[PDB]
């Protein structure tokens, strides 16, 4: 799953 | 009328193509995510770049980006026309 600014990896 | 910001199921890369062409900071759209079915994504232009946010949902069914919770996508969008969607840049939503 690509990333989103507000979902911390 | 219909909302100007709801674009249905468009690929992430197509949302970046479309927003890159807009000239104002804050131009945005909500899309239905292709990587996570049932989730919505917010794509927004700022400073010659496009950022993607996931619209989060909590245990009461509310939508949010960070901390403030809303009962609908429409209320989350209109709150962020005057409160930034980013914690490090001032990005206020503006319709295309």
């Amino acid at each position: 799953a690509p990333s989103y600014v507000n979902v911390q990896n | 009328g219909s909302m100007a910001w709801f674009f249905g199921k468009i690929p992430r890369a197509k949302a970046e193509e479309m927003l890159s062409k807009q000239r104002h900071d804050g131009a945005f759209l909500i899309r239905e995510s292709e990587s996570a079915p049932g989730d919505f994504s917010l794509s927004v232009k700022f400073g010659n770049d496009v950022q993607h946010f996931k619209v989060l949902r909590d245990g009461a069914g509310k939508y949010f980006l960070w901390v403030v919770k809303f009962n609908s996508l429409n209320e989350l969008v209109d709150y962020h026309r005057s409160t930034s969607v980013s914690r490090n840049q001032q990005i206020f939503l503006r319709d295309i």
